Formats: C-alpha cells, sequence, structure tokens
C-alpha cells in the first residue's frame, strides 16, 4: 500500500543519505550501493562545478537559520521545487547542499548527531512528500540508470 | 524576497545548469 511504499522509500533514502553525509565528513568507506556509488559520483560533480556558491550558501543559510537547520532545509526543498517540477538534478542539488551544510556544521564543532537529523529530513521529503514522484521514476533504481 | 525562497532559487538554477551537462 502506500503507506507500506512511503516506510521502505523513506528507509531507502536515509541510507543513501546518511552515506553521502559521511561521504562528505571524512569517512572513507566502500559505497554500500550502486546507487550510493552514484549519488557520491553526481553530487560531488556539481560541488565541483559550484563550490564557491555552495560554501557561500552553507553559511548564509546556517547564519540565518538558527536553532533547526532541519526545518529551514525544509522550507528550501519546498521552494527549490515551488513550481510544481521535480527531477533528479534537483534531488543531487538536495543532496550536495546538505552534504556542505554538514561538513560546515562539523567545521564549527557540531555533533554528528546534526546531521542524522538532516538527512532524516531529506529521507522524510523525499519518501514521503515526493513518494508519488520517486515511484513513478523507479526510486534510487531509476536515479541510477536515469544517470547510467 | 526572504531567505528560503532565495536559497531555493539559487538552487534550482544550479540543478537546471547541472541538466544542460547531465
Amino acid at each position: 500500500g502506500p503507506l507500506s511504499m512511503s516506510c521502505w522509500l523513506r528507509e531507502q533514502t536515509l541510507l543513501l543519505a546518511e552515506d553521502y553525509i559521511s561521504f562528505c565528513s571524512g569517512i572513507q568507506q566502500t559505497p554500500p550501493s550502486e546507487s550510493a556509488e552514484a549519488m557520491r559520483y553526481l553530487a560531488k560533480e556539481m560541488e565541483q562545478q559550484h563550490r564557491t556558491k555552495f560554501r557561500s550558501l552553507s553559511q548564509e543559510f546556517l547564519d540565518t537559520c538558527g536553532a533547526d537547520p532541519s526545518k529551514c532545509l525544509q522550507s528550501v526543498m519546498r521552494e527549490l521545487v515551488g513550481d510544481g517540477k521535480m527531477n533528479w538534478g534537483r534531488v543531487v542539488s538536495i543532496f550536495t547542499f546538505t552534504g556542505v551544510l554538514a561538513s560546515e556544521l562539523l567545521s564549527r564543532g557540531e555533533n554528528s548527531e546534526g546531521s542524522r537529523r538532516l538527512a532524516e529530513t531529506i529521507a522524510d521529503y523525499l519518501g514521503g512528500e515526493k513518494q508519488d514522484w520517486l515511484v513513478e521514476n523507479g526510486g534510487w533504481e531509476g536515479f541510477c540508470r536515469f544517470f547510467h | 524576497l526572504w531567505a528560503a525562497k532565495k536559497y531555493g532559487q539559487q538552487l534550482r538554477r544550479m540543478s537546471d545548469e547541472f541538466d544542460k551537462g547531465q
């Protein structure tokens, strides 16, 4: 059912977000899944292509958000897709931005708990709010094949 | 124009460029 699928998509997304965030946090481990290998490559490609802008955005974000970065990230994700359209490129940017955000929070002395909250925010949004789009596009296996 | 919309639009434009190269 829709609830069963959403729960599964949320967990699949959480694993993916947790892996990318860890990858951005100095941890070196083999990708746990083909989708993780793909996201590591694609999200770092997007960062390398816009590194200064992502860095500036992450610092502005954290300086204007305050107490709850996860809540602020939900509002950004909502505005990113605020034109009703959804595609894998926008998903990649969410991962790229959150990876830079996580790295900046670590640089500022924060614990890994904040990282986990950001991963759960991505998972809840894509696996819950965007479950229909994710399913119709084949989920993270479709993400893999779309980018060959 | 407020922060969340500013950041969302910035990410949108970078996503569009990523699609142009893919």
